[PDB]
């Protein structure tokens, strides 16, 4: 299925929208103002994850690794750098929050490796 | 009408998948033509409004995770044509998952 | 009360101009069953596709079937809305809704 995102008109930088090639029966992207237009890359017009299957890793950030208010474990060495000290916390996202699943981040600078087990 | 003819020809084409009919050694064109009749004699409208029966029998014979159904046709067509779950209860792995 | 939302895994809208070469690989082999002997004219299926994929748990938990869902949807909107669906014995419960021309 993939994931379509916003595209801006090279002419006016306004958002580009999909349009079908009524003749060749294909998908086009066109600016709603100027006739700026290009051929579409996804063949998918839209997607809506009802289950909210999500890569929590995208919203997790390594900067949290230095949060002093975060619990640390010497029990889980970093899978990347092997460092013993790692911070652990839950995925605060509605479906991830309902799942209460834990995320671990390395307490080592420039490593910041974040994983779930 | 040819509507019955093409869809039971397609039933025969589904029975032959994997050469299982040849491994068992049975003639599948008769089986397909009889399966379509068994379906029609229950779904007795000329255009087969519920030809979901025939489309699904075709696909489920072609279902590679339940080749034993393709092997069986010893449950005769007269029963196959009516089965709930489109006869995939015989898959016994999808059946366990549904259970 | 059980609406299409409760059983759906995900939905997506695609420009799928030819089901015999559908944009979703997961559906191509089962779409072929519906398109190698089509019960409808390729000229009335709109190229715009709304794909709804269902959770077998929420479907089997309440014995729901692809046939019921297609029949229900065809009635709720009508002649202007074609519906296709994967076989109940297949691994993935997928619905393929298309506007009828
Ligand atoms: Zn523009
Ligand atoms: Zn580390």
């Amino acid at each position: 299925p993939g994931f379509v995102g916003i595209r801006f008109c090279q002419e006016c930088n306004n958002m580009l929208y999909p349009k079908e090639d009524k003749e060749n029966r294909i998908l086009l992207y066109a600016c709603r103002n100027c006739d700026y237009q290009q051929e579409a890359d996804n063949s998918c017009i839209y997607v809506n994850k009802i289950t909210h299957e999500v890569d929590e890793l995208t919203q997790i950030i390594a900067d949290v690794s230095q949060d002093p208010t975060l619990p640390r474990t010497e029990d889980h060495p970093c899978q990347k750098c092997g460092h013993k000290e790692a911070v652990f916390f839950q995925s605060h996202s509605a479906r991830a929050e309902d799942a209460m699943r834990l995320y671990y981040v390395c307490t080592a600078p420039h490593c910041g490796h974040r994983w779930t087990e | 009408d040819s509507v019955r003819l093409k869809c039971r020809e397609m039933l025969a084409a589904a029975l032959r998948t994997g050469d299982d009919y040849i491994a068992i050694g049975a003639d599948e064109e008769e089986l397909g033509s009889q399966i379509e009749e068994a379906i029609y004699q229950e779904i007795r409208n000329t255009d087969m409004k519920y030809k979901n029966r025939v489309r699904s029998r075709i696909s489920n014979l072609k279902d590679a995770k339940n080749p034993n159904l393709r092997k069986n046709v010893n449950i005769p067509p007269d029963l196959f044509a009516r089965m709930t779950a489109e006869e995939m209860a015989s898959d016994e792995l999808k059946e366990m998952r549904k259970n | 009360h059980t609406t299409l939302r409760k059983v759906t895994a995900n939905t997506a809208i695609y420009y799928d101009p030819n089901p015999q070469s559908t944009v979703v690989a997961e559906d191509q082999e089962w779409v072929n069953v519906y398109y190698e002997m089509p019960d409808f004219d390729v000229a009335r299926i709109s190229p715009w596709l709304l794909r709804v994929e269902l959770d077998r748990k929420h479907m089997t938990d309440r014995k729901l079937t692809m046939e019921q869902i297609a029949e229900k949807i065809n009635a709720g909107f009508g002649d202007d809305l074609n519906c296709i669906f994967n076989d109940d014995n297949a691994e993935k419960l997928v619905l393929r809704i298309r506007i009828m021309n």
